[PDB]
């Protein structure tokens, strides 16, 4: 019982493609 | 022991009080720091492109000031249970910022000397580890400008 994870993930998505600057 | 990331933490959550119109004085009481400026825009960029995927981040979890520590250690520990890399670290000062802010707006002050303590324990034992292994924060500058 988490949607702390599902912001973890929405989190992940977007860093995980940060690397283009 | 010369841990300053504690004054990273407080750098980076002063601008995003500050661009609220709060100070950081308000809830607590080698000059190379290039890292804060280069910090301060890539915290500014990743939460420019999580509101344009979804809904910014200061309204993405409710929380309460007994839902706080369970709630932030829970988001960081599977945000970085698969791997580290820069980003996710961006990920990991931009969402101790929008927690501020957010509990400043929601009329938890309590919550800002906390979240920062939270955040600077986190970065001492559990992932400057993996910062100097990978070149230390002035990599970070570099690859990031």
């Amino acid at each position: 019982h988490q949607a702390e994870v599902q912001i973890a993930r929405k989190l992940q998505c977007i860093a995980d493609q940060f690397h283009r600057l | 022991m010369s841990q300053s990331n504690r004054e990273l933490v407080v750098d980076f959550l002063s601008y995003k009080l500050s661009q609220k119109g709060y100070s950081w004085s308000q809830f607590s009481d080698s000059e190379m720091a290039a890292v804060k400026q280069a910090l301060r825009e890539a915290g500014d960029e990743f939460e420019l492109r999580y509101r344009r995927a979804f809904s910014d981040l200061t309204s993405q979890l409710h929380i309460t000031p007994g839902t706080a520590y369970q709630s932030f250690e829970q988001v960081v520990n599977e945000l970085f249970r698969d791997g580290v890399n820069w980003g996710r670290i961006v990920a990991f000062f931009s969402f101790g910022g929008a927690l501020c802010v957010e509990s400043v707006d929601k009329e938890m002050q309590v919550l800002v000397s906390r979240i920062a303590a939270w955040m600077a324990t986190y970065l001492n034992d559990h992932l400057e580890p993996w910062i100097q292994e990978n070149g230390g924060w002035d990599t970070f500058v570099e690859l990031y400008g």
